[PDB]
């Protein structure tokens, strides 16, 4: 029962944007959640539905870990039953969420000088995102009643670019977000705790 | 779908896509004002042009959406501002020369040196020098030379630039549904959406006069008291019936009479309310001034300054190595980035302005939640008033004693309050006629009621009558003395400072109700009162979204500017000034001049 590779997804060199978050399956390994508690750089470590202290004592058949980078004050949208631009168009958590939401500051990495416009997010979408949905569409957004073949007065490119700069305030500073969900099925405990 | 929703999803595309542009203009604009280079003037202008291009392209796209269909009023304001044709109504012939003139008049003001008539290689510049001379010197000739040389060597060269500045600006406002450029500024205070809370462009000009009339009796007894105490400092130089020489006033223009406190303090032997001397002896560095200002807002519940403030603000002079625009400025760059640029010296006049400029930041930080186009003060006066509410509270001896700048055994008295009130009146009461006259001169110039050959005649015809200040030396029409101030060379609406003052005591009275206060309107340090801070926080968070008449009413209870709180604040001085002018003349003769 080799240790679960939680370092790969957290300490990753590059984190994806929000409109295309990165999901990594975690299974066939005993998960050490106690190493996650120790890390003090996590500005917003808040598990929802399960206490972190009893995570090591419980086992799950699957562990999904989602990684992406949002704005500083948009971290609150990565939470159960929240509403906004990110939660409704980029990454929606289930209202019955049983898992964790972890985020820390990524100025040293995601932000530079000039403008780090590398990161993007979805500004417009016809429907609200159903929970655990990802929309990669680059197709335009027809706000008006005129057909859209080019970005014009009422045709908008759905994705826009975060402007991450080291001079930005905490609200407009890049934050990397890792969301650990859980999934119990009729299957053996592929993710367990050190005791078992 | 509806056209209002079609316009909501247009502003949403605008707001998110606009900030990084405005900020980019800002960062470059900050990098010039804090670092004067020919490399950075280009960088600042390029981002300004790209920001302007984004305005033009997203203003034309805003015209397609009609306002009359939109019902959500907060949406209507944002569309209304974005649909406004600004300098776009000016052709490439006009907009270039207008911008070229505006930059040239700013640079002449920025690079304004005066050479000593003996040793011409010695040049004094208005910011470092030529302001200490016009605020500390008691030599009538030295003041006369600093005041006349600045308004002739620098002022005259702005006369041709100001003349074409007026006509090219007037062509902009008249094209964009106004009467003159003065109305463009006066439109700041207009509300035409909510019955009862509505306002008009002219209602300001009538309210200002109607409220300035009730200031005139207070100003006269301040003028008379200062005149009699300036007659001792400058014997055989001031007429006891006549007006006041301009250069003998507190600053370069007579805008503030604060420095005259040394010559006009009623009771010198009482401990000095001007704690400038106290700070220097206590090694109050510039950081402490803003740190102590920061603790004041923290005490009322308002947030700490952001970490980007202390890291990225400029609070001192960077030195001779790199130049800087050291006119005090508060910057809402956006992106959560709040900075203050100021050449803070260890003086009370900089300690109070640190509270004033941080008041802008606290206003800027609060309405950051508002959409970008609504990220602004309720009017022009509201932004300036908010910072003054703090310096109004921070200047009280009780607050000064609380911060270690006054004796721990300092006991209040009848005499000390007069010393404190008079110093406040020199800054506040003394500037109201100066502001009212200056704008009324500009307003009538923009309306054209003052012809080009009667410009300087009418500038001092009113300065003698309205402000009681006289020209030490006769001035041709070749002079352009109005432009010698910053807010006229750099084209800023100046009536914001008259309206600011009537607001600031209106606010303070209500904030001194939310803080359970015993005594008069002074001695009213709202420090440590969270109720006073949060009552203001509600007003600050609104910004431009709710009408300023409503925003003021929710705070103080009046839909308009009220001069009564200002007079009640100064009533212990107004009664004391009259009793100090029994054997003195109150008023001023317009006809006397120090050269006749
Ligand atoms: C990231 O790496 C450091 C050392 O390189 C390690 O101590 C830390 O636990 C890692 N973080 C995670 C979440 O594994
Ligand atoms: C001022 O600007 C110049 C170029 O415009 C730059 O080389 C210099 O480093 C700047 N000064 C400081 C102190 O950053
Ligand atoms: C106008 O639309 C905004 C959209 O965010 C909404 O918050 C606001 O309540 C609306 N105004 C009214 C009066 O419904
Ligand atoms: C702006 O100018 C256009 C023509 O370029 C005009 O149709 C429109 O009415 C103007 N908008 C305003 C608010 O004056
Ligand atoms: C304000 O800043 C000081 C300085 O570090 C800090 O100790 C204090 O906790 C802060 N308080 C608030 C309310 O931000
Ligand atoms: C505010 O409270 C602090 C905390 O004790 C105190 O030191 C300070 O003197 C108070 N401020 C005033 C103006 O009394
Ligand atoms: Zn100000």
């Amino acid at each position: 029962t080799n240790l679960c590779p939680f370092g790969e997804v957290f300490n990753a060199t590059r984190f994806a944007s929000v409109y295309a978050w990165n999901r990594r399956r975690i299974s066939n390994c005993v998960a050490d959640y106690s190493v996650l508690y120790n890390t003090t750089s996590f500005s917003t470590f808040k598990c929802y539905g399960v206490s972190p202290t009893k995570l090591n004592d419980l086992c799950f058949t699957n562990v999904y870990a989602d990684s992406f980078v949002v704005r500083g004050d948009e971290v609150r949208q990565i939470a159960p039953g929240q509403t906004g631009k990110i939660a409704d168009y980029n990454y929606k958590l289930p209202d019955d969420f049983m898992g964790c939401v972890i985020a820390w500051n990524s100025i040293s990495l995601d932000a530079k000088v000039g403008g780090n416009y590398n990161y993007y997010y979805r500004l417009f979408r016809k429907s609200v995102l159903k929970p655990f949905e990802r929309d990669i569409s680059t197709q335009l957004y027809q706000a008006g009643d005129k057909p859209c073949s080019v970005e014009g007065p009422d045709c908008y490119y759905p994705l826009q670019s975060y402007g991450f700069q080291s001079t930005n305030g905490v609200g407009y500073q890049p934050y990397r977000v890792v969301v650990l969900s859980f999934e119990l099925l009729n299957a053996p405990a592929t993710v367990c705790g050190p005791k078992k | 779908s509806t056209i209002e929703e079609q316009a909501k999803t247009f502003l949403d595309k605008f707001n998110h896509e606009a900030e990084d542009l405005f900020y980019q203009s800002s960062l470059a604009s900050w990098n010039y004002n804090t670092n004067i280079t020919e490399e950075n003037v280009q960088n600042m202008n390029n981002a300004g042009d790209k920001w302007s291009a984004f305005l033009k392209e997203q203003s034309t796209l805003a015209q397609m959406y009609p306002l009359q269909e939109i019902q959500n009023l907060t949406v209507k304001l944002q569309l209304q501002a974005l649909q406004q044709n600004g300098s776009s109504v000016l052709s490439e012939d006009k907009s270039k020369r207008l911008n070229t003139i505006l930059n040239t008049m700013s640079t002449i003001y920025s690079t304004g040196k005066v050479c000593n008539p003996d040793n011409p290689q010695e040049c004094l510049l208005l910011e470092p020098g030529l302001n200490e001379i016009m605020a500390n010197s008691l030599d009538y000739n030295e003041r006369l030379w600093a005041w006349e040389s600045w308004r002739s060597e620098v002022g005259k060269q702005l006369r041709p630039l100001y003349e074409e500045y007026v006509v090219l600006k007037n062509e902009m406002a008249r094209a964009n549904h106004y009467e003159d450029y003065g109305d463009y500024w006066r439109g700041d205070y207009e509300v035409n959406g909510v019955d009862g809370y509505d306002y008009s462009r002219g209602q300001l000009i009538e309210d200002v006069e109607h409220t300035f009339e009730e200031i005139k009796p207070l100003y006269e007894h301040l003028h008379a008291y200062v005149r009699a105490k300036l007659m001792n400092a400058y014997p055989s130089y001031i007429s006891p019936i006549g007006c006041l020489p301009a250069h003998l006033l507190g600053d370069m223009w007579g805008r503030f009479w604060t420095n005259l406190y040394s010559l006009t303090v009623p009771f010198g032997q009482k401990p000095n309310i001007d704690v400038t001397d106290a700070m220097v002896d206590q090694a109050w560095d510039a950081q402490r001034i803003f740190k102590e200002a920061e603790k004041f807002f923290v005490s009322v519940g308002l947030p700490n300054m952001t970490q980007g403030f202390w890291e990225n603000s400029m609070l001192t002079d960077p030195g001779n190595v790199q130049k800087a625009v050291c006119h005090p400025t508060a910057w809402d760059l956006g992106k959560g980035d709040f900075r203050i640029l100021m050449c803070t010296k260890v003086t009370m006049d900089d300690f109070l302005t640190a509270h004033h400029e941080m008041g802008h930041i606290q206003y800027d930080m609060a309405y950051a939640a508002q959409p970008f186009l609504l990220r602004n003060g309720a009017n022009e006066g509201f932004h300036e008033a908010v910072g003054e509410i703090m310096s109004l509270s921070a200047a009280t001896p009780k607050h000064l004693k609380s911060i270690g700048l006054l004796s721990p055994d300092f006991q209040e008295d009848n005499e000390t309050e007069i010393n404190f009130l008079l110093k406040q009146a020199l800054t506040i009461v003394g500037t109201l006629p100066f502001t009212y006259m200056l704008e009324k001169w500009r307003w009538m110039v923009f309306k054209g009621e003052i012809p080009k050959d009667q410009w300087m005649k009418k500038w001092w015809e009113m300065k003698r009558e309205i402000v009681g200040v006289v020209e030490p030396v006769p001035h041709d029409e070749t002079y352009c003395d109005p432009a010698s101030l910053f807010h006229v060379s750099n084209d800023y609406s100046f009536i914001r400072y008259y309206t600011r003052t009537l607001y600031q005591f209106q606010f303070q009275e209500a904030l001194c109700q939310a803080a359970k206060h015993e005594g008069p309107l002074h001695k009213c340090d709202i420090s440590n009162s969270t109720e006073a801070g949060q009552k203001l926080f509600n007003m600050l968070r609104l910004g431009k979204s709710e009408p300023w008449t409503l925003a003021l009413e929710n705070v103080v209870g009046a839909k308009n500017m009220n001069v009564r709180p200002l007079l009640n604040y100064f009533e212990p001085l107004f009664t004391w000034l009259k009793d100090q002018n029994k054997n003195s003349f109150v008023g001023w003769s317009t006809d006397w001049s120090p050269y006749a």
